[PDB]
Order: C-alpha cells, then structure tokens, then sequence
C-alpha cells in the first residue's frame, strides 16, 4: 500500500547507494494479495519512487504475455489515464509459470489452472465474494 | 494609501478588508509587477528584453492582466504604462465586482458549524481537492436544482484532473459543502483492509482565501459596466503590440489571434469564464515562471504538481526560500549563474526510457 | 476645506451678537445661531450677560432649519397629531444607511432575483420630520442643545412585513407624554409608519430637555397600564367591584361569580404641579375569560376625575388582582455573544443619510457650547450598529425575524471608540425571544442598554395521536406547571361530574378495573349521562341508534369498566389523557411565552382534536374530554365483538422499504386494493406516515393476514398479466388464512407489524356511514363563535386535506374531491352569495 | 367577505374535516411535504408522551430532505416534548 511504498522509499533514501527492487504488486496478483489497486498507487507514488534513483519499479499482479507489459515497459498505459507516461523498470510473472513444464506442479493441477479462464483487470474485484474467472478469495490462518 | 500602509504597518487595515476584492486585485497585480521588476532589474534586463527571452505567457484568472502588460512592455519608460494599465484594469475589475457582488456578514449559525466541523471561514470560492471534474460537476447540478436560479453555484476554476474550485454565494457553497462532508468518509479511517472498489471516497474541500465569487453568473452584470468603463480610461491590449503568445484561461488559444476585443476576453475570463488550466498548460516548455502570490502555496507550486514527469521545470520568484524535495525552483534558480541554476525536471518518458 | 464657524461682532451699541454657523445643512447653505450677550460696563465683574429672552425660540429655529424642511410655524397644538411627508425607500439610500450603520445583512444588499429589505433602524430615517418636530412647540419649551436623547424604540405590528425597497411610507408622530420632573422635561413620541394605508411599525421615542420647568398646564401623560386579572371566587369581590362607579358592564345582569375578568386600562392624566393631577382618566375595556380561554369584551372601566393625587383603579386592581407580564423570563439567561463595534470617526455620512443634522455630533464649537465631551457620535447609530449586529447574531441575520428593539442611552459616545456589547436571551414574549444586550465603551462603563424581540424559527407542532399508554403520563408537567395543572383539574372535575370517574387517577394508578356507582341523587344524573350517549349510524338512509353500555338502564346500580392489563391502555381512557396531556404540555409552553404567533401545527389522529384545542381553542377543556372520550367509547361499539370483546378487525403496519428496496407506495396501494377487492373484505390504508417505509392498513384482522402473507410471499419471492398474476397469490392467502377462526391473532411478518391494542378501523371507508350523527355531536360540541378564521387559517394542516387550512373555493372543493358532503356542495354552489 | 361568514364557514369547514378524518385516511405524508417543504420549517416540535411523529419527521427528512435541507442551509431541529424539554424550553445545561 502507499505506506509500504514510504517505508520502501525511506530505506532507499536511508541507503542511496544500496540497489532497492520496489516489487509492486496489486491486490489482482496471485497468492497472498492486498485491498489496493494494481494501477492507482503506483500514480500517486511514481514521482516519490523516481525521486530515488537506487529503486527499481518492477510491477506484477496479473501479467503473463509481452503484449500486456509493454504498454508498463513503455510507460504509455498512464496516457489513458489522464498522466504522463511512466516507464517501469521490469515485470514479475508468477501466475503466468505456474504450468511450465519444470514446475513441480502435478498434471492435473496445470490442467485446472490452464480451465481457470481468468477475469480482466476491472473485475478482479469480484472474488471476494464469487468466483470470477475461475479465482476466488479465501482467507488464511 | 499603499505607501502609508507600507511606511507604518501599525496602522494597516485589517486582513479582510486587504483580502476584499477592490483592494487584493490591483494589490495582487502590483506584487507580481514588482517580482517582474526584481527579475529584469537584477539579471539586467529590460522588461522588453525579459518578456522576448520568454516563451509565453499566461495566467490564473488575475493573473492574465499581468502577463499582457507584460507582453505590452517594450522598455522602460514604456514600462510605466504598462503598469498603469495593468492597475487600472485591475482596479475596475474589482471595483466593478464588489459593487455586483458585495460581501455580507453570514450567520454565526453557519460560521460555527463550518469552524467545528474543521472547515474554514465560508468564502464566495471553495477549492475541492482528490475529487474528479464529473464527480464535482455532480455535487454541483445537485446543489443547484435544490438552490434558487439567482443562488446557483458553478465550477470556476479547474485546477487540475483531481482539483477544482466552486465559486457562488457563501451560502450556496456552504450548502455544497454540507453535501460534500455528508458524502464524505473520515479523513482518519483506515480503509487497507476494505476492496478498493467498496471504499469510500475521501477527499479534501477548503475555502480559499477570495472575497468575490470569481467566474460565475454573479459577476455577469460587472463585464458590461467594465467594458464600458475602461474605453473611457483609455486602456486598450492589441494584438500587433503584443509580441509573445498568452493563452487564454478558458480554451488556452492565444490572444493574439481573437478577432474580439482582449480587455474584453480578458475580463469575461476572469469575471464569467472559468479557468481550464490544464487546457491553458499545453504549451510546450521546458521552465516556468511564476510570479504570482503565496509563493510555495501560489499558481507555482499547482502547475508543478499538474505537470510533473513531463519534464517542465517550475521556479517561483514570488519568495526566498529552498525545496528540500528540490522537485521546483525558487527566486535563487533564477539569478543563479553556475549549473546550479539550470535545473531540468525528470522527464520519465526519456529519463526511464 | 476651511469654512467660517463662528461671527462674534456687536449687533447693537448694548449687545454682543455670537452668530455660531452650521456649514452642515441640508441645501448646504450655512444656518447661523444668534447668540445675543448684553454688555453691561458699569457691572465690571461680568459685564457679559446672557440673553435668555428668545434664546430657546432662536435654538429651535437654527434646528428647526437644520431638520424640518417646511415653514417655521412653533405654534401648533402638541396634542394634535403631526404627519409626516410620504418617504419613497431607495436602493441608494438603503445601500448608504447600511454601509453608515455597518449592517452587512444580506437581506439590505441588493442581490439578483431576489427583493432588497431596509433595515428597521430605516425608520427613525423615514420619520424623524415627524418625530423630531414633535419636541418643538412653543408649549413644551426648552432646550435644543440641551436634548438628551434618553431611549428609541421600534415595534413592528404583527402581520405586517419588514420594510422593503420601493415602498411608499407615511409617517404619523403624536406625544405619548410630556411631563415636568425636578431634573427637567421629559417628552415621549409615538410615531406610526404606515404602508398602503395598513400600519407598519411604531417607533417611541423619548426626549429630554435638561433644565428647570414648571408650566404643568402643558404637561400631560398617556399610560397603558399592565393588564390586571382579577378571579371573582365570592359574591363579596362582586359587590367591591359594582360599589365602583368605574366598573361599567353592558350587561349589568352579567354572572361574575366562578370568572376571571381581564383590565387592560390607559391612563391619561394632565399634571397641577410635579405631584398632583390636574384630572385622572382612566379608560379601557373589560373582559371575562370565557371556556376556551378566549378574553371577550363584556364591560368598560370609565374613570374621570379632576385634581386627584393617583389613579384609584390602577390601585385597586394591583391590590385585588394579578399583574400579567407578557414577558416571561428564562431560569437563566442563555448568553449570545460579546461583539466588539468601533465608532467612526466622523459622524457626518450617518448624519447625513439619517437626517439627523444635530449640529453637536459634527462641530466642535457647538459640542462646546453644549459642555459636552465633544463631538459625541449619534445615539441612533450606537442603535442601530448594535441592532445590526443582533439581527447577525440572535436572529442569525435574518432581517424579517426581529420584530421589536428598544434601546436606551444611558451615557454618551464618543467617535472612535471600542464598544463591547454582550449579548443575552433572558426571556419569551409571545413566542419571541427577549435578547437583552448591554453595551459598555473602553472604560467598562454602560453606555447602551435594551431590550429585542427575535422570532423563533419556523415552528410547527405536531401533536402525537399513537403515544405511549404509560403510567404517570404528564404527572411530572401536572406537579409542575401550574397552567398544566389547571388543565389537569378541569378534565378531572368535568369527568367527576359527568361520569363519576377521574381522569387524574386513571392516569395516576392504572388500575384494571373501575366501578362507577350510581347510588344517591349524584350517582342517578352519572347514570343518566351513561345512557344518554348513544352512537348513531346511517344504513339505507335511517338513523339507527347503538346505545354504548348495554349494561346501564333505570335499573343499573353501577358500571364495571373490563380491561386485560389496564384500563389505562383502553382506548376510552388513553385518549382522553394522551390530548389531555398534551393540551397541558401546550398551555405549559404558552404560559412560558414559547408559542409563536405564526407557528402551525398539526396532528396525528385525536392528536389534531388536541392541536385544535391547544392552538386555536375552537373548543374548552370541558368539550375537548367529551369528544375524545365519546370517541373512545365509540370504539367499543362501532365494531361487532364476541362475548369476550375481542372483534374480527384490527390494524398492521406495513413497511415496504423491508420487503424490497423498490417497493413504492403505488405498489403497496396496488397490492392493498387488489387484494380487498379479490378477496370481498375490508382492507385499506388508513396511515401513510413514512414515504416507502411506514404505512399503516386496517380491516378485517382476517384479511390483513392475507395482505401479511402476500407481502411476506413478495418479499420471500423477487416479485392484466400483473393483475392476473397478483390475484393468484392474493386466492392462496385468502384461502390459506381464513380457515383461521374469526377472532385470530394477526402474525407478525417480516414487514408488517400488526398493532396492539387496536380493534377497529378508524380513518377508513368502514367508519363512512356514522359521519353524520357524528358530524352532528362535533356541532353540538363546537360553537361557531369560538372557531377563529385567524388562529386556524394557514396553521391547520387538516388529516383529510393534507394543506394549509383556507376558507377557500378550492379549498372547498378539495374536500369534495376525498370525501363527498351536501353541505360542501351548498357552499360551493352559493359561494358567490357567501363572497358578498 | 364579511368576517361572521367567513367564521361560520370555516367552523362548517372545521367540523366536516373533523367528522370525515376517521372515516378517511390521513395523508401524513403530505402534511409533512407541507410543513417542511413548503413552509421550510426550521424546528419541529411534538407534543405527546413519546417521539413517534418526531420520529417520523426525522425519518422522513432523512429519507427525502437531505440534499434539500444541505443546500439551503435549513438547521432542521427535530425536538420531542419528553425528551427535549430543555431545549424546547431554552434551558440549557450549565
Ligand atoms: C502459487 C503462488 C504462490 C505465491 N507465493 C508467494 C509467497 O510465498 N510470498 C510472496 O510474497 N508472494 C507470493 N506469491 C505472489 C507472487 O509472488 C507475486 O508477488 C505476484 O503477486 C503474482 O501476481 P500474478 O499471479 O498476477 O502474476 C505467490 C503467487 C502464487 C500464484
């Protein structure tokens, strides 16, 4: 969230010298995910982040093909947003490769995670109440 | 008397009636006058020679009177007329408003709701902030088909995609802010564990320090009279004698190309049109100058946080002072002669290319 | 610019001629004062004499041209009234006094779509010709220079709006009183702005020429007396008050005894000397204080007598009777505000946008000449800035709702000076807030002093009709208040006499029986009035008679009230003590003064019978009981019941916001109609309190059942083919609930929420054939002269038409258009005859 | 018109209202359209034992006049004789 962002922006600053890997993932991501939005933190915290030369945006939660990631590579995806393009500096895919053919991951769960069809960016927000696409929220321990 | 108020500041009025329109507009166009001056003066400049060296110009609502003159300006004894009608326009301008739309005292009923709720002193101009322009625009069309045709309010200034201004009667935008605070979540609620979709909006609304409802209906009656007032002082803008663009506050287009009257377009900016400063900011430009009042809480600051990433540097000759963020310059920047001077803003298109 | 000020020269060989100009006049050309001074040689000690010969004839006329702009003519009687010129109010002189005063009320300020009002400090603007010139005549002599302004005042007439820009306004001053006291003369005027012939406001004002007087033959005093009351509880009060030649009835016969009679006198007494009278007169009218505490005229106290050291009748009734003070103060004051005002420098733009061109608030000499202070700002503008700012602060700038201001000058007021007021609401008069305000200068001395009249708010009251049935029901206001326990007391005893129980008790105690004897003289007429009550109804045009309580007859020797909890829950006795409690609430607030003139008000089933009985006294505390209790044993009939009392009717309450989010009232309507007219039953809609969340239905309990379960199937459920549709479910609950026996229990659903207690369906099509007999007892109960056009007339919000009562064409017909009645239908078709 | 047949027919207009109102619904829900809309009143007061009509007016008023009370600054002050008695009676707690 926009305080986890300051924290990381506070140990960047703290440490100039010291290479900082600000992996920004939205709630849409896999796994263990939060409330916030994939898209509109990162339009409030971009400034503060490049503000520090030593972080590195690397943005995930929800990509799996070159398509979808070269609008963030190119930083043209904020144009549609009424926002000045906003480069970041790498992707992460973890969802994506979850069926690779070195995953240990058994036969048939690749086969039910490649049947979950999955859902657009705007409606991942429905999966804590029903599933969409396939996913759905549950809650840990 | 200004040099009486400046020579004895014991005796200066109060910050009301300096704050009232007839006194704050020329008053305003004179402090940006004299940053101008200082900045000619000190780097050597003619004001002729500033004004070429510069781009363009523009302004927010006042401010576009000031930086006419400015393109008017040819030298130094030409300067002085310039100034004067600079002042004079400024001075009919809010002569002419206050006489439309004087202020009056509100209920202490209203006065002490706004103050325990944690909002300013109510003022003719409310400043909405982290709300976007349908949203404000929503809230508006509400207020007015429960308010009176004569009591109606209208967006008057939009500062940006998630900042605008309300101007119309104290009343109405008391009313609006009544709505606002009612549609409005705590400002100390933690919403992290809420889905973003299902969170209420929050968002900040204050009343700016104004003494007149700037570009709304109120002031309709005022831009006749002005026009046909300043004719008769004999104070003029033409196209051929302004040499750099300014663009209009309203649909950013240069006033050099209007066919109309510019003291015309002029005062219906600032009295009837709003202010579209994000369509007036489409000029490209790598430094931005801004001479106008509150310094880090002035026009500066705002057009720095529009356009920030695009790689436009903004500096502030209105004070003395240093950024620690160093994200926009001050008055230093500018007479600075090392490399410390020439500062470029980050472009993230380019930078992080 | 400089501008001569004072001419000293000699006039003649003998005199010193001190001509003191005025450079501020009206037509600014320079009025100058004539001081003549004798010059005596041979008195070498104080060869300058004043002299006093003309002196004050020379003062008047210098003010004379400063103010009045009409020939100077002194002598004119000051008895005789002195009207004003018509003044034109103007958007620039408005603007001008506003800005001069410091009033930034919105309401002054010209603004779009929308009229400007003048301030009613205006009126001392409007009519000082006529008020000033009121203190000329040669009659009540003295000194100009020496006028202290001792008070001001303004009174704004009820129903009459503030002034407003454009109107044409007449002035019209009289002199209440001038009289001689040992320190000088003191001079009061009423002057009467009126507006299109009605009267606005009334302005007093009181003068005081500073000096030593003794022409008592001019000298004269109006007074209105407080209003006395006098309660005549033995013969002995009434022999004292015939013994009295003043105390005239037009109907000598009239019966005093058991009656409060109302004094409200005026006083006109001319002065002998500074202690007795030349003539006392006394002059007023006299009225009782009829059942619905309505004050009728029935005799004049005429009192003419010549030298006379008092007025008897003044002492006579102070010493017999009770003062009534209007005012009713607070058990503390509620402090407002303390404002801060500074005085400007120059009193020359108030001086002149007010007329007032007193030479002493603008010159230096004069002010000298005068042995004051100095150039000491108007007392008016001390007035009027601290009435604007109470119009800001207890009235929250709203211009129309300050009615009254008086203001005192205790002390004088110089130009530039910090002037603290603090403001406070001490009391109620009438329904308006008494603000009392006390202003005091730099050295924390009183300068200023008096009272406002600040309307409330907009009020209605709403009186409830489905309260609570609690033990101890308004006994906390009946140990308290005193009007509360008059209103207690009068049921009680009516109920006493008439039916042989008390009211206060049941309230009291709630017991669960109660047996009415009917033993002796006393308990045959209690008996007799148990069996006269009779509920009549209409079938097939024949006015059949249902005698309520069966078991009474010549034969009866006591009545046995049945309840199941207790009797203080039937509907018998919890209506007479809910509009009981309720009228003495209402009285209780009207004693205080918290009732205002113009609030409305409205009512809730017999809730409206108490607001008719509270607000506009159509009808006493004795015909008020009656109704409601007649009503509330017309319960106990109007319906079929089993040998155990429990009848096949009732009433549920129905919630449509629960049954669905877009459940509106034309779909609950729809539901309600189909279903009655589906199933051959009663059922209807009595109650719609709650746009689509609070209705209430009544009929047959049976069949409020089915309007439960179709509801419940409804909410349970997502939902000519509607129709079609509908009736399919509204068969399924008839059927489903009717095999039920008749007296059944109404379940609660998931919306509907039947009502305890409640066994008939009133304010329904049901209780349509017994309007006439009923129509008819309501006649008998209510007096035409006791129904006041002024007290009902756009304040009464009726239950059948839901509009500001107007006696009105539309009006009339509007209840055509509900409910049909051959008299509306008379007056409609000879609404021409009644218009003449 | 004359002011005797203007009381005599507002008593007959009185005394009908009064015989028909409990053989007709009362329309409750304009009564309140009335007193607060078209009168804009600023403090209701409900005279009874408990707060049922203050209630209903609080209830209705947050329902439909909310907006409309907010834009024109209208301090709708909804009090009930049991419970606000003091500030009915303008007796506030020191
Ligand atoms: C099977 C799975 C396991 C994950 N485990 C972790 C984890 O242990 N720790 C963690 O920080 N993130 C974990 N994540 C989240 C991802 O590492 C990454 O932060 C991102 O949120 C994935 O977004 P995406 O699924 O849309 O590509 C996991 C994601 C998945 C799908």
């Amino acid at each position: 969230s926009i305080d986890a962002i300051s924290q990381v922006i506070n140990i960047a600053k703290a440490h100039p010298n010291f290479p900082i890997a600000l992996q920004w993932t939205g709630g849409r991501g896999g796994g263990h995910h939060s409330f916030e939005d994939a898209h509109t933190p990162m339009l409030q915290m971009y400034s503060k982040i490049r503000r520090h030369p030593n972080i590195m945006l690397i943005f995930g939660s929800g990509f799996g093909s070159a398509d979808d990631t070269y609008p963030y590579l190119t930083g043209e995806w904020s144009t549609k947003f009424d926002y000045p393009p906003m480069p970041f500096d790498g992707f992460l895919f973890g969802s994506r490769v979850m069926i690779a053919k070195e995953v240990k991951t058994s036969p048939d769960a690749k086969k039910c995670i490649a049947a979950c069809t999955g859902v657009p960016d705007d409606k991942w927000e429905q999966t804590y109440k029903k599933p969409t696409g396939g996913i759905v929220t549950v809650r840990s321990e | 008397n200004i040099l009486e108020w400046l020579e004895n500041p014991s005796n200066t009025p109060d910050k009301d009636y300096l704050l009232s329109i007839p006194i704050s507009c020329p008053l305003i166009g004179v402090i940006q006058l004299a940053h101008y001056v200082v900045t000619a003066k000190l780097l050597g400049f003619t004001p002729g020679e500033l004004r070429s060296y510069l781009k363009g110009a523009t302004g927010h609502s006042q401010g576009l009177v000031t930086a006419v003159a400015i393109a008017e300006t040819d030298s130094w004894e030409s300067f002085f007329v310039s100034v004067r009608k600079a002042i004079t326009v400024l001075f009919f301008i809010g002569v002419r408003c206050y006489e439309a739309y004087p202020n009056t005292s509100l209920p202490p009923s209203i006065l002490e709701d706004s103050l325990e709720n944690n909002e300013g002193v109510p003022s003719p101009m409310l400043s909405i902030s982290n709300l976007t322009q349908e949203q404000v625009q929503d809230y508006v069309n509400k207020t007015n088909s429960h308010l009176p045709a004569g009591k109606q309010v209208e967006i008057s200034l939009v500062n940006g995609a998630k900042n605008l201004v309300v101007s119309g009667p104290p009343q109405s935008l008391y009313g609006l802010n009544l709505t606002l605070r009612k549609a409005k979540a705590p400002s100390g609620l933690d919403q992290s564990r809420i889905p973003f979709s299902e969170r209420k909006l929050k968002f900040s609304n204050r009343f700016l320090p104004v003494a007149s409802p700037f570009h709304s209906h109120l002031l309709v009656p005022a831009s006749d009279l002005i026009n046909k007032d300043l004719v008769k002082n004999n104070v003029s803008f033409n196209a051929k004698d302004i040499q750099i663009p300014v663009y209009d506050t309203f649909d950013g287009s240069d006033l050099r190309v209007l066919s109309g009257s510019i003291s015309e377009r002029i005062v219906d900016c600032i009295i009837r049109l709003p202010v579209k400063w994000e369509t007036t900011t489409q000029f490209k430009a790598t430094h931005i100058l801004d001479f106008g009042p509150g310094g880090a809480s002035g026009l500066g600051v705002l057009t720095h946080r529009n356009k920030d990433g695009t790689g436009v540097r903004v500096i502030v000759a209105g004070t003395l002072d240093i950024n620690p963020d160093d994200d926009y310059g001050f008055k230093q920047e500018i007479f600075d002669v090392t490399s410390n001077g020439l500062k470029k803003n980050p472009n993230w298109l380019e930078e992080y290319h | 610019e400089l501008k001569p000020t004072v001419i000293l020269k000699l006039l003649k060989e003998n005199i010193i001629q001190m001509e003191m100009i005025e450079n501020r006049t009206m037509d600014g050309k320079p009025v100058s004062l004539p001081l003549l001074y004798n010059f005596n040689p041979d008195n070498g000690f104080a060869p300058i004499s004043e002299v006093m010969e003309d002196r004050n004839q020379r003062i008047k006329e210098m003010y004379w041209k400063l103010w009045i702009d009409e020939p100077f003519n002194l002598d004119f009687d000051p008895r005789d009234v002195i009207k004003g010129k018509d003044f034109e109010i103007t958007a620039k002189e408005v603007y001008d006094f506003t800005h001069a005063v410091g009033n930034n009320c919105e309401d002054f300020v010209s603004r779009p779509d929308r009229t400007m009002l003048a301030p009613m400090d205006f009126a001392i603007v409007v009519g000082w010709r006529a008020i000033i010139k009121a203190i000329f005549p040669n009659t009540v002599d003295g000194d100009l220079l020496k006028l202290v302004h001792l008070s001001n005042g303004y009174k704004m007439i009820p129903g009459a709006k503030p002034l407003q820009v454009g109107d044409v306004v007449s002035t019209t001053a009289v002199i209440e009183s001038v009289v001689n006291q040992p320190t000088g003369k003191i001079v009061d005027v009423v002057g009467t702005l009126s507006r299109n012939g009605k009267p606005v406001m009334e302005v007093t004002s009181s003068f005081f020429y500073r000096g030593n007087y003794t022409d008592f033959e001019n000298t004269f005093q109006k007074t209105v007396e407080p209003v006395y009351q006098m309660h005549i509880k033995t013969s002995k009060d009434i022999a004292v008050l015939r013994s009295k030649e003043w105390f005239q009835l037009d109907d000598e016969d009239f019966d005093l005894l058991n009656k409060t009679l109302t004094f409200e006198t005026e006083t006109e007494v001319t002065f002998k000397n500074a202690n007795i009278f030349s003539s006392v007169k006394c002059f007023g009218p006299i009225k009782v204080e009829l059942p619905t505490k309505e004050t009728v005229e029935i005799g004049i106290v005429d009192y003419e007598a010549g030298a006379s050291h008092g007025n008897p009748v003044v002492d006579f009734l102070k010493r017999n009777g009770s003062t009534l003070e209007q005012k009713v103060n607070l058990e503390n004051p509620i402090p407002i505000a303390v404002l801060d005002s500074y005085t400007p420098s120059t009193n020359e733009p108030y001086a002149r946008v007010s007329g007032d061109l007193n030479p002493i608030h603008v010159s230096r000499h004069f002010a000298s000449y005068a042995n004051l202070p100095g150039t000491i700002t108007h007392g008016m503008f001390s007035s009027a800035s601290v009435r604007a700012l109470i119009e800001n602060w207890a009235a929250d700038s709203v211009s129309s709702r300050v009615r009254g201001y008086t203001c005192q000058f205790v002390d004088m007021v110089l130009p530039n000076t910090a002037l603290k007021t603090s403001i406070q609401h001490v009391g109620m008069i009438n329904g308006r807030k008494l603000i009392k305000f006390e202003t005091r200068n730099e050295d924390d001395v009183v300068v200023l002093t008096g009272e406002a009249e600040i309307e409330q708010p907009v009020t209605t009251f709403v009186f409830t009709g489905q309260g609570s049935q609690e033990q101890g029901m308004g006994m906390d206001l009946y140990k308290t208040s005193k009007a509360a326990q008059d209103v207690w007391n009068r049921a009680d005893n009516h109920f006493k006499d008439t039916y042989g129980f008390s009211i206060l008790d049941i309230v009291i105690n709630n017991p669960v029986n109660l047996t009415i004897h009917f033993g002796g003289e006393k308990g045959k007429r209690i008996r007799e009035n148990y069996s006269a009550m009779i509920f009549e109804t209409i079938v097939d045009g024949k006015l059949k008679t249902e005698k309520i309580f069966k078991e009474i007859n010549e034969h009866s020797t006591s009545y046995t009230f049945r309840s199941e909890k207790g009797l203080l829950s039937a509907t018998q006795f919890t209506q007479p003590a809910l509009t009981l409690m309720e009228k003495a609430a209402f009285e209780d607030l009207k004693s205080k003064g918290l009732i205002p003139a113009d609030a409305t008000f409205a009512g809730h089933s017999l809730g409206e019978y108490a607001a008719l009985a509270s607000l506009a006294d159509v009808m006493s505390i004795e015909s008020l009981v009656e109704v409601v209790f007649y009503r509330g044993m017309t319960m106990q009939v109007a319906v079929p019941r089993d040998e155990l009392g429990r009848s096949n009717y009732g009433m549920i309450a129905i919630n449509p916001g629960r049954v669905a989010a877009s459940f509106s009232q034309e779909a609950l309507q729809y539901v309600v109609e189909r279903v009655g007219k589906r199933t051959g039953w009663l059922v209807e809609i009595v109650n719609y309190n709650v746009e689509n969340q609070q209705y209430v239905a009544a009929g047959d309990l049976r069949a409020l059942d089915t309007v439960t379960n179709v509801l419940n199937f409804i909410k349970l459920q997502k939902i000519e083919e509607v129709e079609g549709h509908l009736f399919e479910i509204i068969d399924e609950a008839s059927k489903k609930s009717a095999v039920k026996p008749r007296p059944l229990k109404l379940e609660r659903g998931f919306a509907c929420i039947p009502l305890v207690g409640i066994s008939v369906p009133f304010h329904s099509t049901y209780l349509m054939n017994g309007v006439k007999p009923f129509k008819s007892f309501l006649k008998k109960n209510i007096i035409k002269e006791n129904v006041k056009v002024a007290r009902l007339a756009g304040k009464y919000i009726p239950n059948l038409t839901a509009k500001p009562f107007q006696v009105t064409k539309e009006y009339f017909q509007d209840v055509y258009d509900l409910t049909g009645s051959e008299p509306i239908k008379e007056i409609i078709d000879n609404w021409e005859k009644y218009e003449q | 018109m004359k002011p005797e047949v203007e009381q005599e027919l507002a008593h007959i207009l009185l005394t009908e209202l009064l015989a028909y109102q409990f053989a007709s619904p009362v329309r409750w829900i304009e009564t309140q359209d009335v007193f607060l809309k078209d009168f804009n009143t600023e403090r209701v007061v409900e005279i009874g034992p408990s707060p049922t009509l203050a209630g209903m007016a609080q209830r209705t008023l947050k329902n439909k006049y909310e907006s409309y009370d907010a834009a024109l600054s209208l301090h709708r002050e909804i009090l009930c004789y049991s419970k606000d008695a003091k500030e009915i009676y303008y007796t506030p707690d020191p």
